[PDB]
RNA sequence: GGUGCUCGGUGAAACCGAGCAUCCAAUACUAAAGAAACUUUACUGGCUUAGUACUGGGACCCCAUUUUUAGUAUA
């Protein structure tokens, strides 16, 4: 049982380090530049996914 | 006091008579009276000694007469032995006088 | 400005101050460290002269030097006071308190402000009908000791009905922060 | 010029006056008008004093001598 | 000028004497032109209407009236011939407390000389003394 | 070395192994709540012809000192 712990702590906190690092670099990617390209950084809006993503099989 | 109405004449028709000087010349002394009653006060309590000053009193007539009681009351309850015992230390007391 | 120290005072000394023709106050802001608060009273004249001039509910919005004067080392004493609820009467409407801020060229003294709307005259929406309405008049906001502003002209030349000022959008001077800033609440209303 | 005692006189009477002052008077030892005690000057007599300052007459022994 | 409730309640007292003379309820809030009580006086809702209309003879249509009081206590008069006792009587008509240093009549940007002709008016047909009182 | 959020471990406890916020090791604004101080005045005790007969105590709110936070910014 802390083998089975220590698999879904270990995965989980390795894939949320991935995510938090990558927070820090998009947090630092858009600030040496100007604001137009700030304004195409910050458009909160995505467009809709094409559905022919076809998932794990 | 304060009432013009209800069939007893506590003022006249109009319903007081106000101050006349008189009134108001021994309000004046009693208020100046009072005034120097509390700057005594304030004075009293600014320079009161330290270590106060004690005076002295009798026993009131009530612990007096009470306590005139309880020593008659001990000359009739004395064993037999008692005023030669206290003779013998009215003796010693005054051979080292 | 010409006022005493006033040593020791409660409600008696007040009355008698009264009846000896003085208005009390004091001036509050913490000049040396703790606050070190300085109890004045003034004349009704000079009351008077300030609540006139200036009125009740404004007169805040400036910086009057004020003379500590004795009744030589007692005759001196100039300080820089903003003031801060004059205490009028609710029956008689005579000024009993003044309270006072001490106000140094460099402060961050909160001020309120009054509002004077500059052109009542011409407005499409006053000449169809009516009139305007004013709802937050005096509005309140931040400065600075040596740039308190006396007045607060709001431009008026171009409202309508359903066209209203709000406090957002106001003069603000250069450093002269505006306190409520995330209100959006209605100064002015073509009210017909 | 230290206060060490304090002359307490009564002026006005009993009658009239409510038991709480009266019995403030009969705690500082009065019982007649024109009667002058002579009390101490601690804070206990000087509180019984200034509950009642508009019925006696105080003076400092200095001023009485 | 009659108490908008559901409840015909019932008061106990009928005062409203007490001052309010340093920065309480004593500055405009609504207006610019005000009219205030000068002693404690508590007034029945007749009055409060023939003083507005009276005042309000004087007010042109570009002038608000900001009404600072309003009857919503209910006052028990037993009827002629009842004797002394027996309960409360019925609600006959509803009052105010007015306080020393209360602005009931508040105005906007008619003129103070049309303001003051107005309170000479309102004085007129009131119990108890009025004052005038300016924004400033 | 500190508190928590819970995975479990026994003894029912509480702590242990993790892993983030500051406690330390920040400044700069804003909106909340509290703390102590205080001008004025209501309000009151005594006295009272009902307060140009007085006198003791003394708020609330605002301003100003400051603490626990939260939110928005900095390299
Ligand atoms: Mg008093
Ligand atoms: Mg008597």
């Amino acid at each position: 049982a802390q083998q089975l712990q220590q698999q879904r702590v270990a995965e989980h906190q390795a894939w949320v380090k991935d995510m938090t690092t990558k927070f820090k670099l998009q947090q630092a990617a858009l600030r040496a530049l100007p604001e137009r390209l700030r304004v195409l950084a910050m458009q909160p809006d995505h467009t809709p996914y094409p559905l022919n993503r076809k998932f794990l099989f | 006091v304060f009432k013009t109405t209800g069939g007893r004449s506590w003022n006249p028709p109009s319903g007081l008579r106000p101050l006349s000087p008189a009134q108001r010349r021994n309000r004046t002394k009693n208020l100046a009276l009072t005034m120097k009653n509390m700057s005594i006060l304030k004075l009293a309590e600014a320079n009161q000694p330290e270590v106060p000053v004690r005076l002295y009193k009798p026993l009131n007539f009530s612990r007096m007469q009470w306590m005139k009681k309880k020593l008659e009351e001990t000359r009739a309850a004395l064993g037999w032995d008692m005023e030669a015992r206290a003779l013998q230390e009215q003796a010693r007391a005054l051979r080292v006088g | 400005a010409h006022v005493r120290p006033r040593s020791a005072t409660g409600g008696t000394a007040c009355k008698w101050l009264r009846r000896a023709g003085r208005v009390p106050g004091r001036v509050h802001s913490l000049p040396g460290a703790n606050n070190n608060k300085l109890l004045v009273h003034f004349s009704e004249g000079d009351v008077a002269k300030l609540i006139r001039t200036f009125g009740r509910n404004g007169c805040t919005a400036r910086v009057l030097q004020l003379n500590l004067v004795a009744p030589s080392g007692t005759q001196l004493g100039m300080l820089r006071v903003k003031p801060t609820r004059v205490f009028v009467n609710a029956v008689t409407q005579r000024v009993e308190g003044l309270d006072l801020i001490y106000c140094p060229p460099e402060r961050q003294v909160l001020v309120d402000v009054p509002v004077r709307l500059l052109n009542d005259d011409l407005a499409p929406g006053v000449k169809k009908g009516g009139w305007i309405a004013l709802f937050k008049r005096t509005v309140r906001y931040k400065a600075l000791g040596g740039a308190i502003p006396p007045y607060i002209e709001v431009n008026v030349r171009n409202m309508d009905l359903d066209q209203d000022m709000l406090v957002r959008d106001m003069p603000i001077p250069p450093g002269t922060k505006l306190y409520e800033k995330d209100y959006n609440a209605p100064v002015l209303r073509c009210t017909t | 010029q230290a206060v060490k005692s304090l002359f307490v006189t009564l002026r006005r009477g009993f009658a009239g006056t409510p038991w709480f002052h009266r019995r403030v008077l009969e705690s500082l030892g009065l019982k007649y008008r024109h009667q002058c005690v002579e009390k101490p000057n601690n804070s206990s007599i000087r509180g019984m004093l200034s509950k009642v300052p508009h019925l006696v007459v105080i003076e400092t022994d200095r001023m009485r001598y | 000028c009659q108490a908008g409730q559901l409840s015909k309640q019932r008061v106990f007292k009928r005062e409203g004497i007490n001052d309010v003379i340093m920065p309480n309820t004593t500055q405009l809030r609504y207006g610019t032109y005000g009219i205030r009580a000068m002693a404690s006086k508590r007034v029945g809702a007749a009055t409060i209407e023939a003083v507005r209309r009276t005042l309000r003879r004087k007010i042109k249509k570009t002038a608000r009236l900001w009404i600072r009081l309003s009857a919503v206590v209910p006052v028990t008069r037993k009827p002629l011939g009842i004797r002394m006792g027996k309960g409360k009587g019925v609600i006959d008509f509803y009052a105010t407390p007015v306080r020393p240093g209360q602005i009931i009549f508040e105005m906007d940007r008619v003129p103070r000389k049309v303001a003051l002709q107005a309170l000479t008016a309102a004085q007129h047909k009131f119990p108890v003394k009025l004052g005038f009182v300016e924004w400033s």
